[PDB]
């Protein structure tokens, strides 16, 4: 209704107010409407692929017997504190296309949540997030002389409070502290891998359909938020005591650059397929992976 | 709700036939082009690595000091009277020990008689496998002192006044240094500062203090360290079936029926401490032998 | 989301079993993998995404009760209005000479 | 002793890097 | 919320299966029911 025109009674049960009066209003209405409900799909899409490697080493974990990957407190730090940032920054993203051309959606045939988000997040993408994140696992662990083939069934004296006599397969021995300090700074980069990860699945679901350089990257506070995701990250292993509070200890440079390959990988593949999707409107593309 | 085994389009599950051979090729392809990929990125991880020294050793700076009863709690509970009460504990001895009778340094080719005194470390070369596979210092059962498992307590150990020895973590290149001469809380139980790395027992508890009188220590060449001849530990690949220097400490008169601590405590210059990690060259016992 | 997750727990939960692992354990496990697989900073950030939308409608004095109530208006496939005050200014005005 | 890693460094490295970055997408964020 | 309630709860009341059963259980399963209900409570401030 229109808040200087109408009636009191009328306005109270209508769902939305014109102050101005302005009918124009209704075209930047659906415009916004038609805009947020996409930014919407890139959004949720954004939160759910970290799932995939959040939950993958624990599944693992069981079925092998091996030491624990990755950290419950570390998981927080993706669902809650970095991943947030970019993904409050994907709402400011503009329109692919003009929307306002388009027909409605058809509510039945049409749907936030398709079924081709999931194949591509949780079958795809994340999977390969998980990937970059079980590679710096391993990396780790050996390193210090803990070899991956020798890992398998490790778990059950592995977390013991009294064993202090573990054997590496070079054939040293580890007191419990030490290699849960280990087990500790082991889950802080795959915390990091994450967000390393969690940089080209950003990018990616920027767009749905034109490429990356086509839509153009003047989305401002998708910028600033992959700046505050890396710098918090990086605080997070280097403040004084971080591996005292939240029991997560700093990272040796090499570690840093463990997956920057896995997820350079995942910005291939997405930017191809947008290639492909742009190239021909076949279905196999698009009803497969058009979410 | 729960109809989608079947439809007119002959959707299985809500989908085509045909496309779901379609969907299983793909997976299929991409699941082993992401397998590929990592086992490959493994495969480079390998030879990052050398296959005689871990790349990194920081952690482990500080030794450890294990038992040979791992108790569930460090506590040795039972009855003296009992042999089943001691039983289990007794097998953990047997287990340990089995590899360390003449007997078993059956081949003179792989041992080394060190000698019957404590004498200079004996540096064997840089770690390469430049020369062969390098040598192993014996260590006769005889010279655990009446703690000997096989000798004079053959399958009984200790029924009552039970004797306990402490290990060090075998650790790749650790060059012991023992303390000076003055130290103002070394208690000088021997005068042997040269060649040997003194391991001292106390209550630390007032109340276990005064619990228990006097223990006795039982050492190689009848001297309370850890012969620096021994090591350095040259690696389990390029010196299998090395063998730990061994320490016994068998407790005197004794408090029965009664729950009493004893912390045992690794001295010399390279040796560090963690008020966080009880075992870190370090060590604890709580013991009761209940009749 | 809870139905690919109760499978994903269900089926753990069987191979959980078919390995050594005792039931009080393995359900330990289902509620952990379902619970886990749970979005949890989502509601947050969507929530905030929708708030900023309409502020930027709060600009332009275009203002919603309702918060959940932005989105509607893109997505709709039909109006009526009414032709007095809405449509018209309901001013009596001179129009042609 | 090779068992020895200057950790304080890098650590107070990386606390380097993490300030910086915050200034720049702050700069960026209020671009002018 | 009600969804992120039902873990919230799930995650409370796993902790207490788990402590009866082993010793000196970790604080983890715990952690998350009051991070995950604290979620709810900030996000309904901020709404009303
Ligand atoms: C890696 C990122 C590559 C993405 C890219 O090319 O981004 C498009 C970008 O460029 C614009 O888009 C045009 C589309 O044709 C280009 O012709 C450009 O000449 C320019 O008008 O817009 C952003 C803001 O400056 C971003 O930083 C980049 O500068
Ligand atoms: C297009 C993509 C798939 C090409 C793949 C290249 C991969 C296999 C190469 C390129 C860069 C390489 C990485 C460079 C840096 C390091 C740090 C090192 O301490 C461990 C190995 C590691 C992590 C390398 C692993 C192998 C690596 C990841
Ligand atoms: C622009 C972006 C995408 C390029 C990749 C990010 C690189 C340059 C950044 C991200 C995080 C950074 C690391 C954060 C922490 C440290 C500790 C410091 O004592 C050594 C450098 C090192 C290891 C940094 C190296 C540079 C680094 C890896
Ligand atoms: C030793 O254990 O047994 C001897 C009996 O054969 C005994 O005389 C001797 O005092 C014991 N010594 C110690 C240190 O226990
Ligand atoms: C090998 C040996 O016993 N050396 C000691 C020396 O440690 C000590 O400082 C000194 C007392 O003045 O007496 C010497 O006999
Ligand atoms: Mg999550
Ligand atoms: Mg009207």
């Amino acid at each position: 209704a229109m808040g200087i025109a109408g009636s009191d009674v009328s306005k109270q049960a209508a769902d939305m107010i014109l102050l101005d009066d302005n009918f124009a209003s209704i075209v930047t209405g659906v415009e916004e409407g038609r805009l947020i409900f996409d930014n919407l799909k890139k959004s949720i899409a954004y939160t759910l692929t970290s799932n995939i490697p959040e939950i993958t080493p624990f599944l693992i974990f069981i079925i092998a017997n091996i030491p624990l990957p990755l950290g419950t407190v570390t998981i927080l730090c993706i669902d809650l504190g970095t991943d947030m940032v970019p993904a409050i920054s994907l709402a400011y993203e503009q329109a692919e296309s003009d929307i306002m051309k388009r027909q409605p959606r058809n509510p039945k045939t049409d749907k936030l949540v398709n079924e081709q988000l999931i194949s591509m997040a949780y079958g795809q993408i994340g999977m390969i997030q998980a990937l970059g994140g079980f590679f710096t696992y391993f990396v780790i662990l050996a390193e210090n002389g803990f070899l991956p083939i020798h890992l398998l069934g490790l778990r059950v004296n592995w977390d013991d409070r009294w064993i202090n006599d573990v054997e590496d397969s070079y054939g040293q021995q580890w007191t419990y502290e030490q290699r849960k300090i280990v087990e500790f700074t082991c889950h802080t980069p795959f915390f990091v891998t994450i967000v390393v990860v969690q940089w080209a699945d950003l990018v990616i679901c920027k767009t749905r359909r034109n490429s990356v350089f086509q839509q153009g990257m003047k989305n401002k506070i998708l910028i600033f938020g992959l700046f505050e995701e890396t710098a918090l990250a990086a605080f997070l292993s280097y403040c004084p005591g971080m591996g005292v509070a939240l029991r997560m200890y700093p990272l040796k440079p090499t570690w840093w650059f463990c997956a920057f390959p896995y997820s350079l990988l995942i910005f291939v593949y997405d930017e191809v397929r947008k290639l492909i999707i742009r190239r021909r409107p076949g279905g196999w593309v698009e009803k497969e992976t058009y979410y | 709700k729960k109809f989608i085994w079947n439809s007119e389009k002959k959707e299985f599950l809500g989908r085509t036939g045909g496309s779901w051979f379609k969907i299983l090729l793909f997976y299929v392809i991409f699941y082993g082009c992401l397998a590929g990929i990592f086992i490959g990125t493994i495969q480079v991880m390998l030879l990052t690595i050398s296959e005689f020294k871990p790349t990194y050793q920081d952690r482990v700076a500080p030794p450890g000091l294990t038992q040979i009863p791992q108790s569930q709690k460090t506590e040795i509970s039972f009855r003296p009277n009992d042999p089943q009460s001691y039983e289990s504990y007794v097998v953990s001895i047997v287990r340990f020990l089995e590899k360390y009778k003449d007997l078993a340094q059956k081949d003179d080719m792989i041992f080394e008689d060190c000698g019957n005194v404590p004498s200079e470390l004996k540096e064997r070369g840089e770690y390469n496998n430049e020369r062969g596979e390098r040598k192993v210092c014996r260590f006769r059962l005889e010279w655990l002192g009446n703690c000997s498992g096989l000798n004079d307590e053959t399958y009984g150990y200790k029924d009552g006044k039970p004797c306990v020895i402490i290990k060090l973590n075998r650790v790749l290149g650790f060059k012991p240094k023992p303390p000076k001469n003055e130290s103002l809380e070394t208690y000088p139980v021997m005068k042997y500062n040269p060649y040997v790395l003194p391991v001292h027992c106390t209550g630390k508890r007032d109340e276990d203090k005064e619990k228990v009188g006097t223990m006795e220590y039982f050492g190689l060449g009848g001297y309370p360290g850890f012969p620096l001849q021994y090591y350095p530990y040259y690696g389990k690949l390029l010196q299998p079936k090395y063998l730990q220097p061994l320490m016994a400490v068998q407790f005197t008169n004794l408090t029965m029926d009664t729950e009493i601590r004893i912390e045992c405590k690794a001295y010399g210059e390279n040796i560090g401490y963690s008020e966080k990690d009880r075992f870190q060259g370090r060590f604890d016992v709580k013991i009761e032998v209940k009749s | 989301i809870t139905g690919v997750a109760v499978f994903l727990g269900v089926s753990f939960f069987i191979l959980s079993l078919i390995l050594e692992y005792t039931w009080l354990e393995a359900v330990i496990f289902l509620i952990g993998i379902i619970v886990a697989n749970v979005p949890e900073g989502l509601l947050a950030t969507v929530t905030v995404c929708l708030t900023l939308t309409a502020k930027r409608m709060a600009r332009k004095n275009c203002l919603v009760k309702n918060l959940e109530a932005v989105e509607t208006l893109g997505s709709t496939s039909t109006i009526c209005s009414d032709k007095t005050g809405t449509l018209t200014q309901n001013r009596m005005t001179v129009a042609h000479m | 002793d090779p068992f020895y890693y200057d950790y304080e460094t890098v650590r107070n490295g990386g606390l380097i890097f993490a300030a910086l970055a915050f200034i720049v997408g702050l700069i960026i964020i209020l671009s002018k | 919320s009600m969804l992120l309630w039902i873990g919230a709860i799930l995650c409370f009341l796993a902790y207490g299966i788990q402590a009866a059963t082993e010793e000196e259980p970790q604080n983890d399963n715990l952690y998350l029911g009051v991070v995950l209900s604290a979620v709810v409570i900030i996000t309904g401030c901020f709404s009303y």
